[PDB]
């Protein structure tokens, strides 16, 4: 689950945090109406995508920079025109970039300190913390190896709620002065309060500063959600858009398939999360470059066999198929069967490799064996492993 | 305090089993296998069915009540993720020795609040939530897992998934070894057991002369562990260690499955958890295809097969 920039910035504002005035816009005039309603000294135009890294991207009409500063509305109706209906690419997106259907028209301050500050549930602390550096504008893991003395931490008691003190201790470590240490130690409350509501593992604000002018403000921020807590957070799951996800992976999803691709060309296709990665990576050691990782979950119906397979074969790369499934509960022939029958009705023309464990093995391979399908049995993992490998050579 | 409740975790025949989300699709089927497995199912929980009867056994409304009524010392749940945490908070009121927790969907933030308590109390041990429960093979099982591959034994077992456990016990039976006890600590990033708990347990069992820790990418328990066992079992009597971490192939920042198996920011790598456990002495198969030969192994060269 991923937000826009303005959806978190709109989520933020709502929440008394305080961020730059902005408008959103899909087109290049409704981009120059919006700089000129803004009646600001000066204007950022910043494309609307999901990647990091857009201020140092380029479009595919010629415009190099997602970001972009200017006071004339008129030029950013003209560089909106460059970039609505583009694609921007930069170092992390793929190749081809991605489709850029929105800009956001803010209201550009000038920043006269730039501090780091997140809020995160730290596992090895259990319990809310509040992370904070009063060297902003910067990879947090990297002030951490240069200067680890400027990272600051407060733990937060989760029953009690953060402290006013903390909030104070953490805007002065920050380096707030007067009524603006005052004003940090409140946003900051608010993010932590904000951060609570939302359900967010994370909420990381970069730069966290203020304006020449007296305003402390979150100029930049990314909020991770955790998806345990969507049944609680409709809309905000809701505005989840996905258009920026793999594919294959909004597909599996809908069919409660947990799929992450990799770029190798064997495919899997297992039954709990511990063994799928296990899967991926004994396929690694034997010389060969697993396609993706798959965890049909628990509730494995026949259909979501059948969308399983549907979405490795669809994948062109995909060569051969390694099934490793531990049948534990249910017992081998039956999967056997819902194996047989979804590579039968698709006509499944890639070789498969299947290990079966659990009960009813013997049998199970032995319907499996009595099918005239590309579908080869493996007695154990690491059989099964060497053969996927072998049928790709 | 919290610690102290760590042995609790070693269930046994006179274990006495309640079953919290009891009449549900998920609580009543685990309960029948628990019962044909041999598990002492004595009553479970359901809010607004105290009185019905359900698998020949009592329903309550309260944990407080069953275990009251019933004696347990152990509680399993299988209440749906908006009211599991609530849940868990329930049989910690009630002060329920054990509670495992199968419930896979818990918000972290519920589990954080969870902790809070939990680790201020002593009374009650939690192993999960999302967690396969625990098992003494042949005495008691706790959870989903198929106790029928499970053999009595040598080998303590401590993982953070399912499925890939089961392997793990299927291969030490492949070559006749046993265990000794499983426990599935589970597969979030914020629970009530974690694999330090389990080996101070193994270490202090004489029942148990090895054991394996099953890992993956994410957090940094492997990494806690590896320093609990260069303190704690390096020794004329240390117990021979086997381990393997899964997620080595993993693509960073993102969910693998598992909420907490996940690489962020520069942490929770593989290799790291791999060459920490090493140094503790630990042998890590690279295969998760040669745990059980690994361990066989070292029995094998420490002529204790
Ligand atoms: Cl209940």
């Amino acid at each position: 689950m991923n937000l826009q920039e303005y959806q978190s910035k709109k989520l933020m504002s709502d929440n008394g945090v305080k961020v730059q005035r902005f408008f959103v816009a899909d087109t290049a005039n409704e981009a120059l109406e919006a700089a000129k309603r803004l009646n600001a000294k000066e204007i950022v135009l910043k494309a609307q995508i999901l990647a990091g890294g857009r201020g140092k991207g380029v479009f595919s009409s010629g415009l190099k920079g997602g970001v972009h500063l200017t006071k004339d509305p008129e030029v950013v109706g003209q560089l909106a025109k460059q970039m609505i209906g583009y694609n921007l690419a930069t170092k992390q997106t793929p190749k081809e970039g991605v489709k850029v259907n929105k800009v956001m028209v803010a209201e550009a301050l000038d920043i006269s300190r730039e501090t780091y500050l997140a809020i995160l549930m730290d596992r090895s602390c259990n319990g809310p913390v509040l992370v904070g550096s009063p060297q902003g504008g910067v990879d947090i893991e990297e002030v951490a190896a240069s200067n680890p003395e400027l990272i600051f931490k407060e733990q937060i008691d989760i029953i009690e709620g953060i402290k006013d003190s903390q909030a104070q201790r953490m805007a002065e470590n920050l380096g707030f002065l007067g009524p603006l240490q005052n004003q940090a130690a409140d946003q900051i409350k608010k993010l932590y309060n904000l951060f609570l509501k939302i359900d967010a593992t994370q909420v990381e604000v970069n730069p966290f500063g203020e304006t020449p002018e007296g305003q402390v403000v979150c100029f930049d921020a990314k909020i991770n959600f955790d998806d345990n807590a969507e049944f609680r957070q409709k809309d905000i799951f809701a505005m989840d858009d996905k258009s920026e996800n793999e594919p294959i992976e909004n597909e599996a999803a809908k069919y409660d398939l947990k799929y992450i691709g990799l770029d190798g060309n064997i495919a899997c296709f297992v039954n709990g999360a511990g063994l799928a990665m296990a899967t991926c990576d004994i396929i690694f050691l034997n010389g060969g470059k697993p396609a993706n990782f798959l965890d049909l979950g628990g509730g494995v119906k026949e259909s979501q066999v059948y969308q399983a397979f549907k979405l490795l074969t669809a994948d062109p790369k995909v060569e051969a198929i390694l099934v490793n499934i531990f049948g534990g509960i249910v017992n081998c022939a039956i999967i056997a069967n819902g194996i047989t029958k979804a590579c039968r009705e698709l006509e499944l023309k890639v070789p498969l490799v299947v290990r079966l464990e659990g009960t009813n093995v013997h049998e199970a391979q032995n319907i499996l064996t009595n099918s005239g399908l590309p579908i080869t049995s493996a007695v154990d993992l690491e059989d099964a492993a060497k053969k996927a490998v072998a049928s790709v050579t | 305090s919290y610690t102290a409740s760590r042995k609790h975790l070693y269930v046994d025949k006179n274990t006495k089993v309640i079953c919290q989300g009891f009449t549900g699709k998920q609580g009543t089927f685990h309960s029948q296998q628990a019962l044909e497995y041999g598990t002492n199912l004595v009553g479970g929980t359901t809010p607004g069915k105290g009185g019905k009867t359900h698998l020949g056994l009592p329903v309550f409304n309260t944990v407080k009540e069953a275990k009251e009524q019933t004696g347990a010392t152990a509680s399993v749940i299988y209440v749906p993720p908006p009211f599991a945490a609530a849940a868990i908070n329930e049989a910690i009121d009630a002060e329920v020795p054990l509670v495992v927790c199968i419930t896979e969907g818990i918000p972290q933030q519920d589990m954080v609040r969870v902790k809070h308590r939990l680790l201020r109390q002593g009374k009650t041990r939690l192993i999960g939530p999302n967690c396969p429960g625990v098992i003494n093979p042949g005495e008691c099982k706790i959870g989903i897992m198929p106790g029928h591959i499970h053999k009595k034994g040598r080998i303590g077992i401590v993982s953070r998934s399912g499925t890939l456990t089961y392997e793990a016990v299927h291969q030490t039976t492949q070559v006749g070894l046993g265990q000794s006890l499983c426990v599935g600590i589970g597969g979030d990033p914020f629970n009530g057991t974690d694999f330090t708990d389990c080996l101070e347990i193994f270490l202090n069992d004489p029942a148990t002369e090895g054991i394996i820790l099953i890992g993956e990418i994410g957090g940094n328990a492997e990494e806690n562990a590896a320093e609990f066992l260069k303190q704690h079992n390096s020794g004329p009597k240390s117990k021979p260690v086997v381990s393997f971490i899964a997620g080595l192939t993993a693509p960073p920042g993102r969910r693998m499955g598992h909420a907490g198996a996940i690489i962020a920011g520069g942490k929770g790598g593989a290799k790291e958890k791999i060459t920490a456990l090493q140094s503790a002495g630990v042998v890590v198969s690279m295969s998760p295809a040669q745990l059980g030969t690994t361990i066989y192994k070292e029995f094998e060269k420490r002529k204790m097969l």
